[PDB]
């Protein structure tokens, strides 16, 4: 699976340098008798190819290392510790929201299994 | 166990030489075994066919899969919701794909097997993500037409 | 048992509007001031309070806690899906219930 991953990485690297949505280096390759089944969204590898293209687009950011240098993430452990604490707080908030959604689903299941299903009215 | 193929879904018309005669076109079936019950004294629908080579058993498993033998879903294989009267031709991944249309599955499902053969017992247990998927399985899947086998979905544990 | 006995039933008049779509009913309900969404379920006509003859159809009924259940008979076998989490919606800002 190394050759398909390398082809997907090459397609994500060639598609990230495009100046338009449809005017890319991979749309013209489809008409140039080159078989590429990862371009269609019906395949399961397209969801990974989109994430690879998003990572290639995020690797081209101006704070990603092209024309600037990161100082907080590279020369401050306290900022990295604060970011890790904020990520842990966001994960705890997401777990609390998932627990609240599970409690709401359990309450809706308890309310649906206790209502009267014999009082039918056709208007 | 590798050269033998476990067949599931045999009716009363199928017999011990009948399975060897039906599996003779697939490969050289050397022996046929049918475990008899203790209360009824007959076959429980599951049997085994021991052939000579493993390629003949693989061809019999790939040829006689999900067949309609004696009005029964006969299939050969390599030897809180409860689902009963399920076909042995389906696997755990096939049951997970069939259960994915109603609701979301929490993990991989498991099917009960016999302690003697180990192919298919007849009942299975599957767990859903929430109670809405269990209610949709008890409303729609509890009585749906499966592969030549009327399944029945029910609740494993319920508190009044 | 505790939630079923404490459920108040005054049976108000509901307002359902059906529309034949192609690719959906809208039930106007008052403010319930609770997090419990109204649930829809498809049942058979075999069980009734008086058991009328020639009952061989199905009915999809939507029920809530402060309001009465509104039921619509479906003569067809399967033309849609009566699942709650699949093709239903309940906007609590406008209190509008939709099911398709």
């Amino acid at each position: 699976s190394a050759f398909d991953l390398d082809v997907v990485k090459l397609t994500a690297q060639f598609v990230a340098r495009n100046g338009r949505q449809f005017l890319t280096q991979l749309m013209q390759k489809e008409q140039r008798n080159y078989q590429f089944d990862f371009l269609r969204p019906q395949h399961s590898l397209f969801n990974y190819f989109t994430k690879l293209v998003e990572q290639y687009t995020k690797i081209l950011i101006p704070p990603k290392g092209l024309f600037s240098k990161l100082k907080k993430e590279a020369e401050n452990p306290r900022e990295v510790l604060d970011q890790v604490c904020y990520r842990v707080e966001w994960a705890k908030f997401q777990e609390r929201e998932r627990k609240k959604e599970e409690e709401e689903k359990e309450k809706e299941r308890v309310a649906y299994a206790q209502i009267d299903w014999h009082d039918f009215v056709v208007v | 166990q590798d050269a033998t193929v476990y067949v599931g879904g045999l009716d009363e018309k199928v017999s011990e030489p009948l399975l060897w005669e039906l599996f003779l076109q697939a490969g050289p079936v050397v022996n046929t075994h049918m475990p008899k019950d203790r209360v009824t004294g007959q076959h429980q629908g599951y049997g085994f066919v021991e052939f000579l080579s493993e390629e003949d058993a693989d061809y019999a498993i790939k040829i006689m899969n999900m067949i309609k033998l004696y009005g029964k879903p006969i299939r050969v294989n390599k030897a809180n919701i409860f689902i009963g009267n399920l076909d042995p031709e389906i696997d755990e991944k096939l049951l997970y794909d069939t259960f994915s249309a109603f609701g979301v599955i929490l993990q991989t499902p498991k099917i009960m097997r016999d302690p003697d053969t180990g192919n298919s017992k007849g009942y299975a247990f599957i767990n859903f993500a929430s109670f809405d998927a269990s209610d949709a399985a008890i409303e729609a899947m509890n009585g749906q037409y499966l592969c030549n086998r009327p399944i029945t979905v029910s609740y494993a544990f319920k508190k009044d | 048992v505790e939630v079923k006995k404490f459920v108040k039933i005054g049976r108000p008049g509901y307002k359902v509007t059906k529309q034949r779509d192609s690719e959906l009913f809208q039930i106007d309900y008052p403010e319930i001031a609770e997090g419990i969404m109204p649930r829809h379920r498809f049942m058979s006509a075999y069980e009734q309070r008086i058991e009328p003859p020639d009952r061989r159809w199905q009915y999809l009924l939507m029920a809530a806690e402060p309001y009465e259940t509104i039921a619509f008979k479906v003569p067809s076998r399967e033309i849609d899906k009566a699942e709650g989490k699949f093709w239903t919606h309940w906007n609590r800002e406008t209190k509008q219930f939709f099911l398709q």
